[PDB]
C-alpha cells in the first residue's frame, strides 16, 4: 500500500508550529533539491536536516518547504508531512504537495527506487484522499521559473499519468 | 524553492 514513510522525529526535525494545509491537494509538483544526493538512509536524513534548517534559518521559511522528499535509497522522507502548508512553489502551497527527490537531476535521473517510491507516494495520496482524483502532475518549471526538477527528471514524469501538457 | 505568492 503506502510506501514506509521516515518520519520528522527519525532525522530529528526542529519543533514548529507551522499553518495547516487543506486536504485534499489538487496538484502534485515534482521538485529536485538541487543539492548532494544520499544513497543510504542516514546520509538522506542529515540531508533532510539541514535542508529544513537552511529553509529555516536563511530562507525564514516556517519549515522545510517539501510536503516529502525521496531519496535514491527509494526511501520517502516526510518534510513537513500531509497536514502542513507548504513554501515551495510561489502561489500553490496551499494547494500543491511539494515532492522532491533529494540531488541534482538536469544530466541525470534518479534511480529506478526513487522513481519508483515517488509513483507509490503518490498513489498512496489518491487511495488516502490526500489528493483529489482528478489531480494534476506538474514539472516545478512549468509552474515558476526556477531550475527545477531538472531536464532529467522533467522527461521521465513527463510520461507520468496525469502530468499536465 | 520558491513561501506565500
Amino acid at each position: 500500500v503506502c510506501p514506509n514513510i521516515i518520519k520528522r522525529s527519525a532525522w530529528e526535525a526542529r519543533e514548529t508550529h507551522c499553518p495547516k494545509m487543506n486536504l485534499p491537494a489538487k496538484y502534485v509538483i515534482i521538485i529536485h533539491t538541487a543539492g548532494t544526493s544520499c544513497t543510504v538512509s542516514t546520509d538522506c536524513q542529515t540531508v533532510v536536516r539541514n535542508i529544513q534548517s537552511f529553509h529555516m534559518d536563511t530562507r525564514n521559511f516556517c519549515d522545510i518547504g517539501y510536503h516529502f522528499l525521496v531519496g535514491q535509497d527509494g526511501g520517502v522522507y516526510e518534510g513537513v508531512g500531509w497536514h502542513i502548508q507548504g513554501s515551495h512553489t510561489y502561489g500553490f502551497n496551499d494547494i500543491a504537495l511539494g515532492i522532491a527527490f533529494i540531488g541534482y537531476f538536469v544530466e541525470k535521473p534518479p534511480n529506478a527506487a526513487a522513481l519508483e517510491a515517488a509513483q507509490d507516494l503518490i498513489q498512496c495520496a489518491v487511495v488516502e484522499g490526500y489528493l483529489t482524483p482528478n489531480y494534476l502532475l506538474m514539472g516545478h518549471s512549468d509552474v515558476v521559473n526556477i531550475l527545477s526538477p531538472g531536464q532529467a527528471l522533467y522527461n521521465i514524469i513527463s510520461t507520468w499519468p496525469h502530468f499536465k501538457h | 524553492a520558491e513561501k506565500x505568492x
